């Protein structure tokens, strides 16, 4: 039922 | 006003069902590919010089190369068998409808998905000179389609075969 | 190839516009409304076999905007070189005289993706019963857009549908008659 998704990489870490 | 755009784009691809799934992770900037995550590979390869050292980082992760590898199950596959039934297993009807448009006869095709469809004009079919517009996607899950035929000129019919329709669709034609 | 299932997400600076879709073999499935934080069925029926927490796709949005940021650093701020769109306006059926019809226009190759779309009947702006999808996208990473105006046809209207694009030297109307 629930849909999923890729998530982004960050590309730095602040 | 200057202007900078980001795309994301995560692909899964499905060769006959979940049998046989790739995965791939295409990043954009102002349109240009710079970085991606090919299943196939199982690392990320850069496309142009920005994304050298992007590719760079992520690989030298472990634990970013193993989620981006299980994409394939954890999202690829669980999608497919979310959406199988209203998307993959959707069946609307064509509306078949023949006009004339010098001689050229058009069998107008509308509101049919998916987009696999075989059209044939015929008393035996006639297969040369039968030109088309082409498969039209409407943007709204239907498709229409135009099939021609370059006649001088009898009775003329337009056979019209799909997922949806267990028997093939016929409209005849005559002018008066 | 049997089935493509694409995820297209996107963030525009400085406007800070983003929007998450899915995408179903060249239709879409659905979309996130960033504003409302709404999943948006490209079909209400869709919404009853499946279901998408808006918040992931927001928060996705939100990276987007962060790498952006990053990227656009790593350039030296270059922009993006504006693709300006080609336009068309047809019918999804054979037209009828007085007959119920949906008047579509669309947008297509364009960047970035903003566009002012406006519908016309015989001079005068119409915005009764239109609709829109959001920016769509195409392989070669340009957008295409679809604009719909329902209409009752007859033989006096006349239609046209205005676009504006930062790439067009002049805002393109395309006419339709039937």
């Amino acid at each position: 039922s629930k849909m999923r998704m890729a998530t982004p990489l960050l590309m730095q870490a602040g | 006003q200057p202007r900078f755009l980001w795309q994301g784009k995560y692909k899964c691809h499905f060769f006959n069902g979940t049998e046989r799934v790739q995965f791939l992770e295409r990043l954009f900037y102002n349109q240009e590919e710079f970085v991606r995550f090919d299943s196939d590979v199982g690392e990320y390869r850069a496309v142009t010089e920005l994304g050298r050292p992007v590719a760079e980082s992520w690989n030298s992760q472990k634990d970013i190369l193993e989620d981006r590898r299980g994409q394939v199950d954890t999202v690829c596959r669980h999608n497919y068998g979310v959406g199988e039934s209203f998307t993959v297993q959707r069946r609307v009807h064509p509306e078949v409808t023949v006009y004339p448009a010098h001689n050229l006869l058009v069998c107008s095709v509308s509101g049919f998905y998916p987009g696999s469809i075989e059209v044939r004009w015929f008393g035996q079919e006639e297969k040369a000179g039968v030109v088309s517009t082409g498969l039209i996607q409407n943007g709204d899950w239907t498709f229409q389609t135009l099939v021609m035929l370059e006649t001088v000129p009898e009775v003329y019919t337009c056979q019209v075969e799909h997922p949806s329709v267990m028997s093939p669709l016929t409209v005849e034609w005559r002018a008066r | 190839e049997e089935h493509v299932i694409i995820q297209a997400e996107f963030y525009l600076n400085p406007d800070q516009s983003g929007e998450f879709m899915f995408d179903f073999d060249g239709d879409e499935i659905f979309h996130v409304d960033m504003a409302k934080k709404e999943t948006v069925w490209r079909l209400e029926e869709f919404g009853r076999f499946a279901s998408f927490e808006a918040q992931g796709a927001l928060a996705n949005i939100a990276v987007d905007k962060a790498n952006l940021e990053i990227m656009t650093k790593r350039s030296n701020y270059t922009p993006i070189t504006n693709v300006p769109p080609e336009v068309t306006v047809l019918t999804n059926s054979p037209v009828e005289l007085r007959e119920p019809n949906v008047l579509i226009c669309f947008i297509d190759k364009f960047t970035p993706p903003v566009v002012n779309v406006t519908w016309l009947r015989n001079g005068k702006p119409v915005t009764t019963g239109v609709s829109e999808t959001v920016f769509l996208p195409r392989e070669d990473h340009l957008f295409r857009k679809f604009h719909y105006l329902p209409f009752l046809p007859s033989t006096e209207d006349v239609y046209d549908c205005r676009v504006e694009h930062w790439g067009l030297d002049e805002p393109l109307l395309k006419h339709w008659e039937f």
